């Protein structure tokens, strides 16, 4: 059916989790890591 | 101070947000890093180049993996002319059902993107047939990237860090990169074509499991050592050969047929194999020219410093003093990068100009969207490389050029008559601009007043004569290759013109892009391109030659490549740095490549749509370009989504507006300048300090972007919007109208 | 401590900020022959007192602009001084540095950052590569 | 100065342009 | 016939090797 | 018409098309420029010429800015 | 901080000192010119880089030069 | 009146007179000989 | 004002007209301006 | 010989344009001139080729006519400028045109191709390189 995102390729559950992980789950912690790195006192 | 950036204490002590911005912009300018020595500079660059190569290999691995995983390569093989190649799957969780249905196409049951990079045609031609083969290649490139990543780390360890003398040894590097990097690699590719690609195009499978005991030719290697090289050219592929099948298939591995394979309408695989064999021999020979360790060979320093021509006294090569140049190039990484970028820019343009007219991949000439994307891609990259070559030329003048070691040589002479060079470049730009625009608007007025017969329509006779000289008999000229009785066509002494019969068939074919017919409309756009080339060169050359100083700023070299200005004194000095000339030249480079890609796209759109007369009659006046190219072909693009529904062009519709938005944003960074925003920020600083419940507070004081930074940011938005807008239009107006 | 009474001012948004309490602050003091209206460095009008005055300012440029373009040029007041006040209370007088205005030559002032050549004789940056020396700082 | 080296190369390059124009104008074949 | 589940998982595991080596090179260059 | 039924110049596009700037780009700029863009060889050709003239001056101003 | 240098072509016209908005420059005794004085920059830490001194310099080329360098709170002209 | 004559020699005034005169000459050339084209100048009317 | 137009463009491209700011989706009725029209029309008796 | 270009009078596409043209001053005579003298492409519009030994006067006459007029304007401006260099206030003679000086410059510029030739032969056309303001290298 064409009412939902699906995948006929192998392991179609991978984009189901990788897309949230890379685009709106991990990026904020990554920004936090970079912020700490660039604000560290000498 | 902060630990970041590690390479600059001046930035690390900056208490404002400018510290973060400038750290990113100067991170890869290794020469300006604190405590940087020449030996450490080369070692860091060497390791960085290993990282870039690994990124390239990972990028190629990703393209292969996603096609093997989510593409339709095997289905596309069975019908390349009617199956849309799939780039990768789409997972956007905020799609609606109409969007999911629209993007579910090309035989897939899930939303997908249609590949336009031509990798399907390329892999098909070189003998790849199954998704497993693509997967193995992807895994191999993952390991290859790991090998180069380890090499970069290894050559940073103390025992493996090369010395400065190793980096400065020019002659051995040229020998190895010519004979080995260029020659042996070409020979190895010709081996792949002969052993794998050619057999696979004839229906027989050759892989790692059986290539050791499956000879590519019945005569074997005995014919090569005996000298019976003609056996490899016997029995070529027949004119009724079917690609990827044994029907009509020959046995020759190195033919020289020329022209195109009749079915695939692309270059013969056996011709491409013999091409890389000959190229390999030429480059391997070229790799033995310079002396490294055995006395024999030329010394580049001796050649440049030579002042005697077989006894006679000369200033140098062509009686021109080239002395002292060897140390100038060898000690200047910016001089070397200038030639490297210029060569890649020319090669990228040649790739674009020769690939659409001479498609090397099976059926790629019939994928109209792929052809348009590939030409535009490599031409725009060529423009950027051309800008970079002159940008680092200006950096060379300031950082690496010293007049003492170059006194009296050919490089010094160029600087001594820079006014004549710049003024004459200005004259050519003015002449081309005045007359090309003047003739365009003259045709505009006449066509507008119902007097199209009164247009000035100059025939491109010089270029038409070249086409006739190459075998095009359409124009009626009877010279050289268009004259069968000419000594050029007969090659009277030897009659070894075995290239000609195949070449003439492709030249006079009416369904390909080999020497497309040209008229007055093509005449004016080439002169517009000449105007763009000369002005962009004028901006870049003027910036490079004035980088060290001018009458307005005699001591410019002491201020560096990139600085905002020299203040409002002496009349005002905005955009006076050599960096600003490269900044201004990107605008003209984008405009010039815009004219080039508009011309290529519209001409091929008329051909593909069967309306060649539309281009020939409307390209002679600018309203024809505006109405029949831009306005007419935007209809399908802007209807990707509308109040009545959506289709597969919705992405190109949204990206079309996204590019316009980025282009609009750049105008803000380019028109408004810093002091306006600094005063506004100060007001916001007051507001934050006086507002309760706002416990946050800046660790870096917020300041407006610097003068130079704003020019770069505005140029980035301008360029990104430029590319995104035309890219969406190019894909939508071609894919929407064709396959 | 610094003596003097502040000018009549009803308040404004161009005054001191966190930087005054955290990093540094400036004070300009002067004496006027009468009570009169002057323009504040950051907008608005203030009334300077009869005796000795004291004004707190965020930047040194405010004091130079007020003392130079207004106190001397307009009100003919030449005894103004500018101090730099640190958060810990340390105060140093910075203008005029030696009691004489900088535009008037004074004995005992050394030459600072003087280059003993014309500007056109600066060496090219190529000769100073990796040496850490700018062309204008070259001997 | 007559500029011998300058004028020899210039005339050779010009001769190439004239020779190409001869074929272009159907004067020679 | 595209690749299978095992091939995708194998590629993910293999990609860890350039991933770790990229981190080593990046930290080495930072020195 | 005689029955009092009104047919508007653009037929009520505003309610549904003006809520997106793709609708502004397509149904207002692209669609309503048909008269000026096709005015060549007619009495309105001066407007077509000045349409291009205004576009030229806008791009021309960009180098001063 | 910015770097301000004074070259020997100075004629001691005191114009650069008068134009400075932060009192970076002062006039010191000298013998290289008729005015018997030359510009000096003892307080470059207060220099904002406005280049008003260069605008006021009458010599050709300039006898006083400003080279923008590392940015500090007072060199950026920040009241906050 | 000598000041008026001097004003008439001003650069904007002289340029305006020159451009007006050249435009007049070109305009009458279009009226008398409309449709002149390269390959047609100085040829008799057929 | 403007980012809500961008919201509308993204919703329409997604094929989600029900999520748009429109008369048929999420309505934003200018009730105060509509009220003034009614008051001014009824003022004359229409 | 170019074959895709034929005389306009023999072009069927050009003839169709001739009949459909409006009957005004702007089309009656010009179409008659174009048919007799111009070469037309497949689109029926006149084209200007530079590959014909004949009709070379049709190329040289407009080129030479322009080059004479453009050189006349340039030589008038050059001679006038050099005449004002000897004045005490040359700038004021550029915003105030010296009519007796301008007429003298215009009269001599009629023979500018000859004047420029003796100017170049005597070495008075160009100034020496070392006597010209230049920027530092
Ligand atoms: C940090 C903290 C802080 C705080 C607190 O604490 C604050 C606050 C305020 C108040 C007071 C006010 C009001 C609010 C509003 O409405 O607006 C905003 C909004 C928002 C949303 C903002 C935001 C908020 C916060 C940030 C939140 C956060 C959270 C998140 C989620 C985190 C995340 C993390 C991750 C990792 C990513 C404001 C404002 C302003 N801002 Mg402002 N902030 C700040 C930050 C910032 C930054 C970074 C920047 C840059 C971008 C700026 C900017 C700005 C401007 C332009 C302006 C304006 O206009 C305004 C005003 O003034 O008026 C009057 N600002 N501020
Ligand atoms: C540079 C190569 C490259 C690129 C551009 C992409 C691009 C994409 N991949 Mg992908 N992928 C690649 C290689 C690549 N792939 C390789 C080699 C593997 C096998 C390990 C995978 C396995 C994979 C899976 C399993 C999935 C994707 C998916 C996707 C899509 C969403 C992004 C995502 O979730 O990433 C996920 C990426 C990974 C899990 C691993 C990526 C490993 C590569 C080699 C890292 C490359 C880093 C790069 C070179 C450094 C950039 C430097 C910086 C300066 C730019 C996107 C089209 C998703 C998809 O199909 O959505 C529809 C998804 O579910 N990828
Ligand atoms: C609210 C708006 C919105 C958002 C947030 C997204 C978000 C997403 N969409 Mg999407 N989409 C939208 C609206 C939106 N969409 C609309 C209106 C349409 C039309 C109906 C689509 C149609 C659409 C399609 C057809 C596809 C997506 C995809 C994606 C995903 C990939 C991220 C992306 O778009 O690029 C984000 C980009 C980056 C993070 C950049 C990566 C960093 C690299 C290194 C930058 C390098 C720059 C490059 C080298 C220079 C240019 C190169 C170029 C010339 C080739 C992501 C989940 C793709 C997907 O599913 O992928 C898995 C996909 O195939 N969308
Ligand atoms: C046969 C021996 C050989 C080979 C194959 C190479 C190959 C290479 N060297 Mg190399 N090198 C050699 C001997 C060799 N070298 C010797 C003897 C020395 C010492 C004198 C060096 C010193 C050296 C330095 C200092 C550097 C290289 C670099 C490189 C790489 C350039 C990037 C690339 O992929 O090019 C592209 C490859 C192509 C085939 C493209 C050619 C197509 C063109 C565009 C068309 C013509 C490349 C892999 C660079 C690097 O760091 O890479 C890791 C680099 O900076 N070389
Ligand atoms: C308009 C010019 C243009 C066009 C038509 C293309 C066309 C192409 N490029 Mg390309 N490219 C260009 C300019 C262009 N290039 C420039 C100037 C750069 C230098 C940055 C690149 C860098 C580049 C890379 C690194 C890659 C391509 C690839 C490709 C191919 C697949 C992508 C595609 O469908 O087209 C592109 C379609 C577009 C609509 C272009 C705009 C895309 C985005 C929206 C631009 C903005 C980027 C981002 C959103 C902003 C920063 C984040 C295709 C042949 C890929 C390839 O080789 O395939 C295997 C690939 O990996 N290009
Ligand atoms: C092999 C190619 C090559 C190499 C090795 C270099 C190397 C260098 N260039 Mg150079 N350059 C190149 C090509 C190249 N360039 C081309 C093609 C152009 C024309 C556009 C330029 C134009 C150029 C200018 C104008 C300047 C340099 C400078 C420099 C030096 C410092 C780099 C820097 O500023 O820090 C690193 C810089 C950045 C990381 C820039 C940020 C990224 C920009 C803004 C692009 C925007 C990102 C875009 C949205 C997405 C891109 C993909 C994403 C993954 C990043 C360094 C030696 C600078 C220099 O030497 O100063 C004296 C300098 O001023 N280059
Ligand atoms: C449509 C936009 C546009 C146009 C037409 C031009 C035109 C020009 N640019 Mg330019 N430029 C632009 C945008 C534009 N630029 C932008 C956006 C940038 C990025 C900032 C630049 C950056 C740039 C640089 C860096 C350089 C140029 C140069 C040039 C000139 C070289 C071309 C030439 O001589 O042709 C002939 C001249 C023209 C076509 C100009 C139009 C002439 C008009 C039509 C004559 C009409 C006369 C008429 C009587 C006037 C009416 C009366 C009126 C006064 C009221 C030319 C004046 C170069 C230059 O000066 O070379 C000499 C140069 O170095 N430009
Ligand atoms: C309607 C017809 C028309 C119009 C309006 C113009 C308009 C223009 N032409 Mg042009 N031209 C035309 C037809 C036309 N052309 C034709 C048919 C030809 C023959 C192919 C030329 C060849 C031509 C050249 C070669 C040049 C122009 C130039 C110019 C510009 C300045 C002309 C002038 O007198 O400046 C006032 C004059 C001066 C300030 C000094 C005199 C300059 C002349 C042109 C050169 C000296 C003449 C001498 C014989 C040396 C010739 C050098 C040559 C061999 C390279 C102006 C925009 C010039 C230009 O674009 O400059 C950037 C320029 O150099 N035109
Ligand atoms: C006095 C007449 C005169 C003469 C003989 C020249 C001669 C020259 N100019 Mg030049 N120029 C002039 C006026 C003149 N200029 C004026 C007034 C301007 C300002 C618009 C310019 C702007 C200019 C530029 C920007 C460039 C030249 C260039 C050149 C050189 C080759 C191209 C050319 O012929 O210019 C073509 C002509 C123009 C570009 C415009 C000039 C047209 C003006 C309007 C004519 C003025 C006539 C004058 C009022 C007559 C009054 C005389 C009267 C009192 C008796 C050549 C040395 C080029 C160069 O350096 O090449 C090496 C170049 O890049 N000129
Ligand atoms: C045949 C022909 C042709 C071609 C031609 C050619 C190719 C030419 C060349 C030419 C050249 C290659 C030239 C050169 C030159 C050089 C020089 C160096 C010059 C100089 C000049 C001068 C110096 C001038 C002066 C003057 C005068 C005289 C007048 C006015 C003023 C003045 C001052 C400007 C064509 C197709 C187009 C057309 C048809 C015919
Ligand atoms: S303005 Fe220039 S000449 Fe005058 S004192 Fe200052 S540096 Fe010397």
């Amino acid at each position: 059916d064409m009412t939902q995102l699906t995948g006929s390729y192998a392991a179609s559950w991978l984009p189901w989790i990788m897309i949230p992980l890379i685009f709106y789950i991990l990026p904020f912690p990554v920004f936090a890591l970079i912020f700490i790195w660039i604000e560290k006192e000498a | 101070a902060t630990k970041f950036p590690k390479f600059s204490q001046d930035l690390a002590q900056d208490p404002t947000t400018r510290r973060i911005w400038y750290a990113m912009a100067t991170a890869h300018d290794f020469e300006l890093h604190d405590g940087m020595t020449e030996e450490n500079l080369y070692q860091k660059i060497f390791a960085s180049h290993f990282g870039h190569l690994a990124i390239i290999f990972l990028w190629a691995s990703g393209v292969l993996f996603h096609v093997a995983w989510q593409g339709n390569f095997e289905q596309w093989i069975k019908d390349p002319l009617n199956v849309r190649p799939i780039a990768h799957a789409i997972w956007d969780a905020q799609f609606g059902p109409p969007a999911i249905e629209a993007f579910t196409r090309a035989g897939a049951t899930n939303p997908v993107d249609i590949c336009y990079s031509g990798v399907y045609h390329w892999w098909y031609t070189i003998g790849m047939r199954t998704n497993n083969e693509l997967y193995v290649g992807a895994i191999f490139l993952l390991l290859l990237a790991a090998l180069f990543l380890f090499a970069g780390w290894l050559h940073l360890q103390p025992r493996y860090r090369p010395t400065l003398g190793w980096f400065k040894s020019a002659e051995p590097r040229l020998n190895h990169h010519l004979a080995g990097l260029f020659g042996v690699s070409s020979l190895a590719w010709a081996a792949h074509l002969i052993h794998v690609a050619i057999p696979e195009s004839r229906g027989q499978h050759v892989g790692w499991d059986n290539f050791l005991f499956t000879p590519p030719h019945p005569a074997g290697l005995g014919a090569f050592f005996t000298g019976n090289w003609s056996a490899y050219a016997q029995n070529p592929d027949t004119a009724q050969h079917v690609f990827n099948s044994s029907q009509g298939a020959g046995t020759a591995i190195l033919t020289f047929l020329g022209g195109f394979h009749p079915q695939t309408q692309s270059l013969w695989l056996t011709d491409m194999a013999h091409h890389h064999v000959a190229i390999a021999v030429l480059f391997i020979i070229a790799g033995h020219m310079y002396r490294t360790n055995w006395g024999i060979g030329h010394s580049i320093k001796e050649m440049l410093n030579s002042k005697s021509f077989f006894g006679a006294k000369v200033e140098g090569p062509f009686n021109l003093p080239h002395q002292g140049l060897y140390d100038t190039i060898n000690n200047s990484l910016h001089f070397q990068l200038s030639f490297a970028l210029a060569a890649l820019g020319v090669a990228s343009s040649l790739t674009a100009q020769h690939m659409y007219s001479m498609p090397p991949y099976a059926f790629i000439g019939q994928d109209f969207t792929t052809q348009a994307a590939l030409y535009t891609h490599h031409q725009y990259i060529a423009g950027f490389l051309m800008v970079g070559a002159f940008s680092h030329a200006g950096i060379f003048w300031i950082r690496d050029y010293d007049p003492e070691q170059n006194k009296g040589n050919v490089l010094d002479r160029m600087l001594r008559h820079k006014e004549a060079i710049i003024s004459h470049l200005s004259w050519v730009s003015l002449f081309l601009g005045f007359h090309t625009l003047g003739l365009y608007v003259h045709n505009d007025v006449e066509v507008a007043f119902g007097a199209a017969e009164k247009q000035v329509l100059i025939e491109p006779v010089f270029a038409q004569f070249i086409q006739a000289a190459h075998g095009k008999a359409l124009y009626g000229f009877n010279t050289l290759l268009s004259n069968p009785d000419s000594i050029a066509s007969t090659a009277w002494p030897n009659h070894a013109n075995v290239w000609l019969p195949g070449w003439l068939d492709a030249v006079n074919n009416t369904t390909n892009s080999l020497f497309l017919t040209i008229g007055p409309g093509d005449f004016y756009v080439h002169h517009a391109i000449a105007l763009g080339l000369h002005v962009t060169t004028l901006v870049l050359v003027k910036g490079a030659l004035d980088a060290r100083g001018s009458k307005l700023m005699p001591d410019k070299k002491d201020f560096g490549y990139a600085f905002p200005c020299d203040g409002p004194g002496r009349g005002g000095t905005c955009d006076i740095s050599a960096w600003d000339a490269s900044y201004l030249a990107v605008f003209w480079m984008l405009n010039t490549l815009g004219w080039v890609t508009f011309y290529w796209h519209w001409k091929h759109l008329a051909i593909w749509e069967g309306n060649i007369a539309q281009f020939n009659e409307s390209s002679t006046y600018l309203m024809g370009w505006f109405r029949d190219y831009l306005w007419l072909h935007s209809a399908q693009l802007i209807n990707g989504y509308n109040p009545y529904g959506t289709n597969s062009l919705a992405i190109w519709s949204w990206m079309f507006l996204w590019g316009h938005l980025a282009w609009a944003v750049s105008f803000m960074f380019l028109i408004t300048w810093r002091g306006y925003w600094q005063e506004l920020i100060e007001t916001l600083v007051w507001a934050h300090e006086k507002t309760p419940l706002s416990f946050g507070y800046w660790r870096d004081k917020p300041v407006a972007l610097s003068i130079v930074q704003a020019r770069l940011v505005g140029l980035t938005h301008f360029t990104v919007g430029y590319i995104a807008t035309y890219g969406a239009f190019l894909i939508a107006s071609t894919a929407g109208k064709f396959g | 401590t610094l003596e003097g009474q502040t000018p009549i001012f009803g308040g404004g948004t161009g005054g001191l900020l966190t930087k005054a309490e955290r990093e540094e602050k400036y004070v300009i003091t002067w004496t006027s022959p009468k009570e009169q209206v002057f323009e504040m460095p950051t907008g608005g009008s203030a009334i300077m007192r009869q005796g000795k005055n004291k004004l707190e300012i965020a930047r040194k440029e405010y004091g130079i602009a007020l003392g130079g373009q207004q106190l001397r040029a307009k009100f003919k007041i030449n005894d103004y001084k500018i101090y730099r006040v640190y958060p810990n209370g340390e105060t140093q007088m910075i203008h005029p540095a030696d009691g004489v205005f900088p535009e008037k030559v004074n004995q005992g002032r050394p030459k600072v950052r003087y280059v003993d050549r014309n500007i056109g004789s600066n060496p090219s940056p190529a000769k100073l590569k990796f040496s850490g020396v700018q062309p204008y700082d070259a001997p | 100065a007559p500029f011998p080296f300058r004028t020899i190369v210039s005339l050779i390059l010009l001769a190439g342009n004239i020779l190409v124009a001869a074929i272009y104008f159907h004067i020679i074949n | 016939m595209n690749i299978s589940d095992t091939q995708v998982f194998v590629a993910l595991v293999v990609a860890l090797l350039p991933g770790l080596l990229a981190f080593r090179l990046a930290t080495e260059l930072y020195k | 018409d005689s029955d009092g039924i009104v047919t508007h110049l653009t037929g009520g596009n505003f309610a549904t098309s003006s809520i997106t700037n793709n609708g502004w780009l397509r149904d207002f700029l692209w669609a309503q420029s048909a008269q000026v863009i096709q005015s060549y060889n007619s009495s309105l050709s001066a407007y077509g010429l000045m349409f291009l003239a205004g576009h030229f001056i806008f791009g021309f101003s960009l180098m001063f800015l | 901080s910015h770097t301000v240098k004074i070259y020997d072509t100075c004629i001691g016209c005191t114009q650069c000192v008068r134009a400075c908005p932060t009192d970076v420059l002062e006039m010191v005794p000298w013998d290289g010119c008729k005015a018997a004085q030359i510009a000096s920059s003892p307080r470059t830490e207060d220099c904002v880089g406005c280049k008003r001194c260069e605008t006021a310099c009458p010599t050709d080329f300039l006898s006083i030069r400003v080279y923008l360098g590392a940015e500090t709170t007072r060199s950026m002209g920040l009241a906050y | 009146m000598q000041h008026v004559f001097k004003y008439l020699t001003l650069a904007p005034v002289m340029a305006t007179f020159t451009m007006v005169a050249l435009s007049v000459v070109l305009i009458m050339l279009q009226i008398w000989f409309p449709g002149l084209q390269y390959g047609t100048y100085f040829k008799p009317t057929p | 004002s403007f980012a809500m137009y961008c919201h509308n463009d993204t919703m329409r491209a997604f094929g989600r007209p029900q999520d748009m700011f429109s008369d048929t989706g999420i309505q934003l009725q200018p009730i105060f301006a509509q009220w003034i029209q009614h008051i001014h029309t009824a003022a004359v008796g229409a | 010989a170019n074959s895709t270009l034929v005389p306009c009078s023999k072009s069927p596409a050009f003839q169709a344009r001739m009949k459909n043209a409006p009957d005004t001053y702007y089309f009656n005579k010009p179409f008659k001139a174009y048919a007799k003298y111009e070469l037309c492409g497949t689109d029926g519009l006149p084209h200007l080729p530079l590959d014909r030994l004949d009709r070379a006067t049709d190329v040289l006459v407009p080129i030479g006519l322009f080059l004479y007029v453009a050189g006349f304007i340039g030589w008038s401006g050059r001679s006038y400028l050099r005449a004002t260099k000897s004045a005490s206030d040359p700038e004021m003679k550029e915003i105030f045109i010296d009519l007796p000086l301008a007429l003298q410059s215009i009269s001599k510029a009629v023979l500018w191709p000859l004047l420029a030739l003796q100017e170049f032969l005597s070495g008075d056309l160009t100034a020496r390189d070392e006597e010209i303001p230049i920027s530092p290298r």
